[PDB]
């Protein structure tokens, strides 16, 4: 762990994962979110494979292009509320 | 009957081993596949290439797969004398590990240049390369630097000579002599 930023993890395993950074926000400790900075995508596949092998049977991964589901629903809710307020 | 007719196709289109054997490495995000020729295949007379073909069982989609080809001649203890020509192809990996796995086929095409009839365009299916993330996770085909310094499988060397950027310089000293080079190489660069 980087002391200055304890939400960042630098992998020291000495072949094909060295110099790989994670971050891990565990919001609502069922529903966490993980971000993988890697030097190519072979390492991102090599890392997800190693993670899927470890996880439970029900642990459902999902990729995010453009933000987290809770945040997008909150955003849509707020926008519609403003629109309906404006039409009222 | 289906077996019989496969063999019938094969003899329909058409003995001395034009190719010893196949090997493949992974460097970082490249696959390097190479095949080592024999006396019979004369690269002076024959343009050769090396295509890779994805099994459509894995490839549900129209990903064009691209491959850059090098030839590699290395002389064997010149200090007759054996040369070694080998033929190599380099492509990206990450387009191919979508299904954790893939099984390419390796196709060596040969086209002669002397005869302007376009007559003799041979082909050879030299093998079939499997990779998987379960294989890479145990090393076994990767090249990862320094711990694998002492190179005792020569395929590692041919992979580095195929993947890497090659540039060739000529050096001329018109008014001194040139004996700094072995020293620059052995002492300043500490070369094996």
């Amino acid at each position: 762990i980087i002391k200055e930023f304890p939400e960042v993890y630098f992998c020291e395993r000495p072949g094909s994962f060295y110099g790989t950074l994670f971050t891990w926000k565990q919001r609502t400790p069922f529903e966490g979110i993980l971000i993988i900075y890697s030097r190519n995508q072979t390492v991102m596949f090599q890392c997800l494979h190693n993670l899927i092998r470890i996880l439970p049977i029900n642990c459902f991964l999902k990729n995010l292009k453009s933000g987290s589901e809770n945040f997008l629903i909150d955003n849509m809710a707020f926008t519609l509320e403003k629109e309906l307020v404006t039409l009222s | 009957i289906i077996s019989k007719s496969y063999k019938a196709l094969i003899n329909l289109v058409q003995s001395e081993q034009l190719v010893e054997k196949i090997w493949y490495r992974v460097i970082d995000d490249s696959l390097v596949v190479g095949v080592k020729t024999t006396s019979s295949l004369k690269l002076s007379l024959n343009d050769v290439t090396l295509s890779l073909l994805m099994d459509q069982a894995h490839d549900s989609r129209f990903r064009l797969l691209k491959c850059q080809n090098r030839v590699i001649k290395l002389s064997t203890n010149p200090f007759k004398k054996e040369c070694v020509q080998i033929i190599t192809a380099v492509t990206s990996l990450s387009p191919l590990l979508t299904f954790s796995k893939f099984c390419c086929t390796v196709l060596l095409q040969i086209m002669e240049r002397e005869s302007g009839n376009c007559p003799k365009d041979r082909y050879v299916v030299c093998g079939r390369v499997f990779l998987s993330l379960e294989d890479l996770s145990t090393g076994k085909y990767l090249l990862t630097f320094p711990k694998k310094k002492p190179i005792e499988h020569m395929e590692d060397l041919f992979a580095l000579l195929a993947a890497f950027h090659k540039s060739c310089f000529q050096i001329t000293s018109p008014g001194y002599a040139l004996n700094s080079m072995k020293v620059w190489l052995l002492e300043h660069m500490k070369c094996e």
